[PDB]
DNA sequence: CACACACTCTCCAATTCTCTAA
DNA sequence: TTAGAGAATTGGAGAGTGTGTTTTTTTTTTTT
């Protein structure tokens, strides 16, 4: 719908101008773009990444931070496009061999004080939430796809370049073009990300009298 | 669901074995009387006050607890008939679709609550005692509509199906019909209901008790009520051992029958066989599986399942099982009879045919006249006979009226299609009444009085001069159809037939008789060649199929008829058939043959007339294949 | 495609039918004056072989039941009148 | 409306009755109502007044007495049990609604006691399968009770009829046809629950008994199941007669339905439209409807105390010098020692146990120990004490097992799991241990 | 309006009955004045305490005594062990309008209450559950054996049609079956569905098996066990190896798995938690009373309070002065402390 | 996956309704 | 009046669609 587009371009740009426009600082001493110099530097270092602090987006847009904290999984999408964006700009011309622009990961942080594991009832779902705990087990890197393209198996039209959600979930594959499963996945045209699962062990100090330590 | 919760709450409140009454529960009671006059078409206050229990918790208390408050007794009196309304009248007809069919069920079950809640002796200790005061009082238009009332809540209780899936009682064990009977039988309204069928003074009540005579005895038919003397316990003790001990022996000598039939080896003992003189539905030779023992009485369907037959040509079956009714209930019934035929039949029937000719009763109560036709005189021919007690039914004007009704009910099975069940249910009745009108007067002749005796020869004289009477029976049996009548229609109608032939050979063979209906000339064996018809003796074969479950006076009736028509017409080739062959091979084969000396006699003889035939020529095996008119002739 | 039978005329007049029904008992035997049992229990066999190899589909008195309606049909009754006498 | 007021409105009735169970119904219902005691009248209907209260179900009956009262009747419900107890049960039903206090909806059972004839194990044929039959064996293993659907109540989900009564045999099965005539639905349904009606239900291994185990052979053990009132009377270890039917049981894993799906050496049946294409394998279960030991409270005192017990126990609290007297009548192969018969004699009287106000017991039994050299006659002692008293324990101080005296703690391989095996003084609870031998304990014992 | 009775006759069933619109809401009734008028022996209005002591914690949670609910209202300890889910629900609806009395604005902190049942009079040893008691609110005693973790249980599940951006309304979710929609309304595609993950209202779960207590009647037999469920409030109420008491619905449903375990219709139970105590922890800090707390107080006044808590211990013991002093120190104990934060040290003794 | 349950959907034909001749 | 030929209505057989499918290390208690 084109109101949702709407929405969603009115939300990516508000994190862009965040993006653009967050200084720190004081005109006694000087000011320092933070989030643009270290797109800029950390672009120009290869590691397409930035930590967005929510304080500080708080402070610039308390309404962006409140949606990011109460729908996440919604927003940080758009964070993500908009740090994209951001560094596209901020980067250009860019010399031979790094034309393609890179997708960037925005890690966030935040100043406030961390729940517990035991204190994320049901009511927590789909919100975000800062525990802190002590690791356990750690899985070796495996990919998961972030985009996959997909062949009908019989005629060999292709879909290309459907959107993976992210986390553990999966994307169901169509029934229709053939077969009742029509599609095979390509396994050269899909792009990947290294993920990895690990167990946050309960910290001693936050374990209630007489329980065993419960892990995440 | 919330305001009739609230007005039918607003009642009463019983405590312990005590009901006391709120002030308004008057208006409580229109209210609802209001509101059952406003139902919708799925009868949904029906249904929500049955759900609630409201009858029995707090109408049957009123009822039996605060009746002298007169203007509330006479409102749940008006509100009792109401609610106990038959569901048939509720809807105006069976429903056809699932929901309307569904809320027929739940109003039915409902009515099976009311019954059984009613077989609680005081309530109608109660009414007894209120139509004993009415009755003594007879009078107002009040005063009769109570009457009314009251006779139509009996009506309404007596008349529900009782849902034999919970009903589903053994042979004299109280059902709840029992248990009704019963507390009308503790609380005298048999008295009362027997004072309104012997008085003279208030006779445009006796069709009703006409009806809830009708509707009392269902379970019960006369020949075996008679019989219940005070030393029957005894005597059935003895009879359900004898009954349970032979039942175990046929069963045993049928399994053994069985074990026989199969080897002693287990099933996938393998070993096939050919059969080298018999073509399999190919060219070559049989190849049988299921071993010698299997072989030894070989059949060529032993591995096939029965044909799906569809709806529209499936037989009609029983409604009923011989349930009797507990033995307390049976003698009540039977002392019941016994004071109606001496005290109410002839009035009773007089008055009702009397409204008959006035034409006020309702649409098929006629019905209910040949219910009784049939029932109170073959009780009366039970145990000893007197037909003064029973005077008026014997004139011609009775076997008169029964003709015309059975007519009407066969044309109207014959063109009303939607309800040719019920108009052979009716026709069913009419016959009946026809056959103990044949019946009685087949025994006043045994009796020792000229008076009845010439009685009796008027009767006889006039009803086989006049030929409509006569001809009925090829009429019945021309279109009788097992689709839409039970075998129970054709069982009777057999025994009817033979009765009746009886009757006029007796009559023919004593007196001349010579001449009938405008005379015309008539000779006793000219009648019996009508019967000589592929369709009497394709009827007649098809009530011989159950020999075993037909009753020895039933076997003897088909037999000898069958026996009359080939042997003294001389036209055994008529019943040449295959379908009565693989009969006859049934009924030889039967272990129990020894029990039908008449029947296995009769096949005998007509098997080895068939054989005679057959080795003149070739011909009668293609001839026994289909059925066969009047060019039979050849044949024989 | 649905090649399904359907006794009919037609099938009582092919040459499984009547036509083998005249012929079936020329092998067959019969002791006859008080043995009717015996002779009714081969003569039964010998027809209910027929009908099997005639119309497999049916059990013998299923048969019998639709073969005794079936009679009254046209058809089958002027191939009955050419089976009696001959043609 | 007419006389011919029923055009089998709203019927889907039963079209054939079984003759011979509706007879043994009506001869069963007689034999309740009119067999009757030595010492008074209608012993079955005092025995069935117990049946109002709320866990009471069952009653027994003896077979002995049904012999009495008709040999006919007797014979055709050992022959026939398994086709006429649901009948039977309904005759108990009638003659108990009589009491005109029971819930509409309660199921009664009847159970057979006193068979004249025991079967051993080993003769539980296919033949039997079907007959009343007693059979005696050792219980191996009891499971959980669990409540068995006897009979669903179930919605028609398309016309919103209810359908009562549904009978279920092993597969659970919701009905095949609507109870409203003109409904076509043959699948949609629901089941009520709470109007539905259960039955306590326990299985339990049984193996043969040490009497009839042939020689050099393995023990044939049998699954017994239990119902209603039997669910838990009978545990791990007795010696118990059970009656009731052998039954055939099917591979209920084999069979689809419309209420539930499949769910998947020898070859088995093949060809039902519920099987599938698979083939229904079958096992034997005895279906016992009653269990007794194969060899046999203040308020429970009181009713168990006959007017002889009565006067004998007061006559001997009344009797002078009971002291030496049950000294005597309690150790009389013991010479002497009289005053160890006494101190024995008061340990089985024992004191008082008491509670303190804080939640702490104080010891009411006594400990009494008997030093002597071998040839005395210690042991004498101890063997007289086990030999009298109920619910006594003896044992050696060495341990005939892992437990001792004392319990010890195990691994079971059915979960490779730590679980306590009983020792003698907790199989001696609420009773008395004897301990010979006491000197020479293990040290976790000790 | 729907008009006020007397409750306690009826020709339907318990259950039908409560469920009915009339009596429903004379039953609300009935609860909210016995929350807001019972009073303790003392002249005490017990609810108010109970209540603001609930929502300082902010607990969501009433714990109610039946031996009281008996003593005010009659029918409503009538009806509640014979349809208590029905009964348990209108309790909820009645004390969350009667708290929202009492504080208003506890809708921000929670929109729906658990009123949970204590004392229940009807205790059952848990090997003697039978048919007889399925439906009903019974009260047990065993150790606990076995939990799962707490997890989240649907419970007002909102389906993603399979085709289109359109959300089926909520279904609630049942411990028997997972409710489906079947086929969409705004478009008749049918068969599987995404659940929508953020709208979808989720709920506590955590099973548990408790089992006899070794003690109580296992002497050398094996002990028998049942599962339980613990929803919202009362998961983490308890761990393995805790001698709880359990009141709960003692529920049934059908179990493929068990019925060709056993080759007959058998049909698995569970027990629905209503309230967990402990047969250890008798007497908590959360269940301690204002008048508790101020006797308690009253008594530390006394100057003769060290000598009254040492002859208080194990007093049918004589003598051992010196033994009781040392066993109170140790019962009440030191302070723990952390000087510095890089230091423990233990505080008991 | 290729071989079995369960459900829907399509057209063939099996049986009855109505008009006509014998 | 009774029985056979042409037209109309509904049962169900068959095709298509959708769905379902011993052996090693580490611990713990008790046996010697
Ligand atoms: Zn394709
Ligand atoms: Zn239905
Ligand atoms: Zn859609």
């Amino acid at each position: 719908a084109d109101e949702g587009q709407a929405r969603k371009s009115q939300l990516q740009r508000r994190f862009k101008e965040f993006l653009r426009q967050y200084r720190v600082g004081t005109d006694r001493t000087g000011f320092t773009f933070k989030y643009r110099d270290e797109l800029k530097r950390h672009y120009n270092l290869g590691e397409y990444w930035i930590e967005v602090e929510m304080e500080d987006l708080a402070s610039f847009d308390e309404d962006l931070a409140d949606y990011l904290y109460k729908q996440p999984a919604e927003h940080l999408q758009l964070l993500e496009e908009a740090a994209k964006e951001v560094a596209d700009e901020v980067t250009r011309p860019r010399p031979s061999g790094e034309e393609v622009l890179q997708d960037i990961q925005v890690m966030l942080k935040s100043d406030a004080s961390p729940s517990s594991i035991r204190s994320l009832k049901s009511d927590m779902m789909s919100h975000l939430v800062k525990i802190p705990g002590i690791i356990i087990a750690a899985s070796a890197v495996r990919a998961k796809a972030t985009r996959i393209s997909i062949q009908c198996r019989s005629c060999r039209n292709t879909l290309t370049n459907i959107a993976m959600r992210p986390g553990l979930e999966g994307y169901a594959l169509p029934r229709k073009c053939c077969p009742l499963d029509p599609y095979f996945i390509m396994p050269d045209k899909c792009k990947c990300v290294d993920f990895q699962t690990l167990k946050l062990q309960e910290l001693p100090d936050a374990v209630p009298h007489g329980e065993m330590p419960r892990h995440m | 669901n919330c305001e009739l919760l609230a007005t039918c709450s607003a009642l009463g409140y019983l405590e312990g074995d005590t009901y006391h009454k709120e002030p308004d529960c008057l208006e409580s009671v229109k209210d609802l009387i209001r509101y059952l006059r406003h139902e919708d078409e799925t009868r949904d206050v029906r249904q929500q006050l049955g759900a609630a229990q409201i009858l029995q918790s707090d109408l049957l208390p009123i009822l039996t607890q605060h009746h002298q408050d007169k203007p509330l007794f006479d409102a749940v009196i008006r509100l009792m008939v109401n609610l106990t309304q038959p569901a048939l009248l509720c809807f105006g007809n069976l429903p056809k679709e699932p929901s309307f069919r569904h809320h027929f069920l739940q109003v039915l079950t409902y009515l099976q609550a009311y019954k059984e809640a009613f077989a609680s002796e005081k309530a109608f200790g109660v009414l007894s005692e209120t139509l004993y005061e009415l009755l003594q009082l007879g009078r107002q238009e009040e005063d009769n509509l109570l009457i009314e009332r009251i006779l139509l809540l009996v009506r309404n209780i007596l008349h529900v199906p009782a849902d034999l899936d919970q009903e589903k009682k053994i042979d004299d064990d109280a059902s709840a019909h029992d248990q009704l009977l019963w507390a009308i039988h503790l609380s005298g309204l048999d008295d009362l209901l027997l004072f309104l069928a012997s008085s003279s003074a208030e006779e445009q009540w006796s069709l009703h008790v006409l009806e809830i005579v009708s509707l009392m005895f269902r379970d019960q038919n006369p020949e075996q009520l008679a019989g219940v003397g005070q030393g029957r316990l005894a005597q059935e003790r003895s009879a359900d051992f004898a009954e349970l001990e032979v039942l175990r022996q046929r069963e045993m000598a049928e399994k053994k029958t069985r074990a026989l039939q199969r080897g002693n080896r287990h099933s996938r003992f393998g070993g096939s066989y050919i059969v080298q003189g018999l073509k399999s539905i190919g060219e070559r030779d049989l190849i049988f599986h299921k071993g010698l023992h299997n072989l030894r009485n070989y059949s060529s369907d032993l591995g096939k399942q029965p044909k799906k037959v569809p709806k529209r040509r499936q037989a009609a079956r029983e409604l009923s099982i011989q349930r009797r009714s507990a033995l307390n209930v049976r003698l009540f019934l039977r002392d019941f009879c016994s004071e109606f035929l001496e005290n109410c039949y002839n009035r009773l029937m007089g008055s009702v045919k009397d409204h008959l000719l006035r034409e006020k009763a309702q649409q098929h109560d006629e019905t209910y006249y040949m219910w009784a036709l049939a029932f109170f005189m073959a009780f009366n021919r039970a145990a000893s006979f007197r037909p003064g007690l029973v005077s008026e039914t014997l004139s011609v004007r009775t076997f008169h009226f029964i003709e015309q009704n059975l007519t009407n009910y066969y044309e109207m099975m014959l063109t009303d299609r939607k309800e040719a069940a019920s108009w052979a249910r009716r026709m069913h009745l009419a016959l009946k009444a026809y056959q103990e009108l044949l019946a009685t007067v087949n025994e006043m002749d045994i009796s020792p009085d000229e008076a009845v005796r010439e009685s009796s020869r008027i009767i006889k004289n006039n009803i086989f001069y006049v030929m409509e009477y006569r001809e009925l029976f090829l009429a019945l049996f021309r279109k009788f159809d097992e689709r839409c009548q039970p075998r129970s229609f054709l069982r009777d109608l057999v025994e009817t037939t033979h009765l009746f032939l009886k009757m006029l050979e007796r009559f023919c063979r004593s007196r001349g008789n010579l001449v009938v209906q405008s005379e015309k000339e008539f000779n006793f064996l000219d009648y019996l060649k009508r019967f000589a018809c592929s369709t009497v003796v394709r009827a007649y074969v098809l009530l011989l199929r159950s020999y075993q479950q037909n009753s020895a006076h039933t076997n003897h009736c088909i037999v000898k008829m069958l026996h009359r028509l080939a042997h003294d017409l001389k036209m055994e080739a008529l019943l040449f058939q295959l379908s009565v062959f693989c009969l006859f091979n049934r009924l030889l084969s039967d272990p129990a043959a020894g029990a039908y000396k008449e029947l296995v006699t009769f096949a005998k003889y007509i098997l080895g007339k068939f054989f005679a035939l057959a080795a003149v020529n070739q011909k009668a095996f293609v001839e026994l294949l289909f059925w066969k008119n009047t060019a039979v002739v050849r044949e024989m | 495609k649905r090649n399904i039978p359907k006794l009919d005329a037609q099938r009582l007049i092919s040459e499984r039918g009547l036509p083998a029904l005249r012929h079936v008992f020329d092998k067959a035997k019969f002791k006859g004056k008080g043995h009717e049992a015996e002779d009714l229990k081969m003569l039964i066999r010998h027809m209910e072989h027929w009908a099997h190899r005639l119309f497999p589909k049916l059990q013998f008195e299923d048969f019998i039941d639709r073969v005794e309606y079936l009679g009254s049909k046209k058809e089958v009754q002027t191939c009955l009148k050419r089976i009696r006498l001959d043609l | 409306l007419a006389a011919a007021a029923e055009p089998g409105a709203g019927s889907q009735h039963l079209e054939v009755r079984d003759e011979v169970a509706e007879k043994c119904q009506k001869l069963f219902l007689d034999f309740l109502e009119e067999f009757q005691s030595s010492d008074g009248e209608i012993k079955y209907l005092q025995l069935a007044e117990e049946l109002i209260r709320p866990e009471r179900n069952t009653l027994v009956v003896s077979f002995v007495d049904l012999e009495q009262f008709n040999q006919q009747l007797s014979t055709t419900i050992q022959e026939e049990f398994y086709r006429v107890y649901p009948y039977l049960c309904r005759a108990l039903k009638t003659f108990v609604k009589d009491r005109k206090e029971i819930p509409l909806a309660k199921d009664f059972y009847v159970a057979f006691q006193d068979l004249p004839t025991r079967h051993k194990i080993r003769e539980l044929t296919s033949s039997r399968i079907g007959l009343l039959t007693r059979i005696s064996g050792q219980v191996v293993r009891t499971h959980p009770v669990h409540p068995e659907l006897v009979s669903g109540t179930f919605l028609c989900l398309d016309c919103q009829t209810v359908i009562r009564d549904v009978e279920q045999q092993f597969k659970y099965t919701q009905p095949n046809i609507c109870r409203n005539p003109v409904c076509a639905n043959r699948r949609r349904f629901l089941l009520d629950t709470n109007k539905s009606r259960f039955v306590d239900f326990q299985k339990v291994r049984i193996q043969e008994t040490q009497a009839e185990l042939p020689r050099g052979s393995i023990p044939r053990s049998l699954e017994v199941i239990l119902r209603a009132e039997a669910v838990e009377s009978a545990q791990a270890g007795d010696k118990c007669d059970f009656t009731g039917t052998l039954i055939v049981v099917p591979d209920v894993s084999k069979l689809s339905t419309p209420g539930a799906r499949a769910e998947t050496e020898t070859e088995g049946i093949r060809g039902l439209r519920a099987l599938g294409v698979r083939d229904l394998s079958y096992r034997l279960v005895f279906l016992a409807c009653c269990v007794a030991p194969t060899n046999p409270t203040a308020e429970s005192i009181k009713n168990q105390m006959t007017v002889k017990e009565w006067e004998k126990v007061f006559e001997m609290s009344q009797d002078k010098n009971l002291y030496h007297n049950l000294c005597t009548s309690l150790f009389p192969t013991i010479h002497g020692n009289d005053e160890v018969k006494r101190g024995v004699l008061l340990m089985l009287f024992g004191g008082v146990p008491k509670t303190t106000g804080e939640g702490t017991s104080l010891r009411g039994d006594i400990n009494v120990c008997i030093v002597g050299d071998p040839s005395t006659a210690k042991s004498q002692f101890l063997k007289h004490v086990e030999e009298f008293s109920p619910r006594a324990v003896y044992t050696s101080g060495k341990a005939s097992s892992a437990a001792g005296l004392t319990a010890a703690v195990v691994r079971d391989e059915e979960s490779h799991e730590f679980v306590i095996e009983a020792g003698a003084l907790m199989l001696a609870d609420n009773g008395v241990c004897c301990i010979d031998e006491f000197d020479k304990m293990d040290v976790r014992d000790q | 309006e729907s008009i006020e009775n007397l409750e306690d006759l009826k020709g339907h069933s318990v259950r039908e009955w409560v469920s009915m619109a009339g009596p429903r809401l004379e039953i609300h009734h009935r609860f909210k004045n016995f929350l807001r008028t019972h009073v303790d022996s003392h002249g005490h209005n017990v609810f108010k305490e109970r209540i603001s002591d609930m929502c300082k914690e902010n607990r969501e949670s009433l714990v109610v005594n039946y031996e009281d609910l008996a003593a005010r209202e009659h029918v409503l300890a009538y009806f509640l062990p014979e349809a208590p889910a029905e009964l348990l629900q209108i309790f909820d609806e009645a004390a969350l309008e009667v708290v929202l009395a009492m504080y208003p604005k506890y809708d921000r902190i929670t929109n729906h209450i658990h009123v949970r049942i204590s004392h229940l009079p009807l205790v059952e040893e848990l090997r003697s559950l039978r048919q007889l008691h399925l439906n009903q609110l019974i009260r047990t005693s065993g150790v606990v054996t076995s939990c799962t973790g707490v997890l989240p249980q649907l419970s007002m599940v909102k389906y993603n049609c399979n085709k289109c951006n359109f959300v089926l309304g909520p279904f609630c979710q049942s411990q028997n079956q997972e409710v489906k929609p079947g086929s969409c309304p705004e478009c008749q595609s049918a068969g599987p569905f995404e659940v929508n993950m953020e709208e979808t209202i989720y709920q506590n779960y955590q099973r548990i098996r408790i089992q006899e207590s070794p003690g109580k009647v296992a002497a050398g037999r094996l002990p028998r066990s049942k599962d339980a469920i613990l929803l919202a409030d009362l998961v983490d109420s308890c761990k393995p190896g805790d001698e709880i008491e359990l009141t709960g619905i003692y529920h049934n449903n059908y179990d493929g798995s068990l019925n060709t375990a056993n080759g007959f219709p058998v049909f698995a139970t569970v027990i629905l938690a209503n309230h967990v105590a402990k047969k250890d922890n008798k007497v908590a800090v959360g269940e301690l009373t204002d008048e508790d707390v101020k006797m308690i107080t009253s008594l530390s006044k006394d100057q003769q309070i060290g000598e009254k808590i040492f002859a208080s211990i194990a007093p049918s013991i004589y003598g051992h002065e010196d033994i009781k002093r040392g066993l109170a120190l140790a019962l009440f104990g030191g302070e723990p402390k952390n000087p510095g934060g890089k230091h423990k040290v233990r505080g008991d003794i």
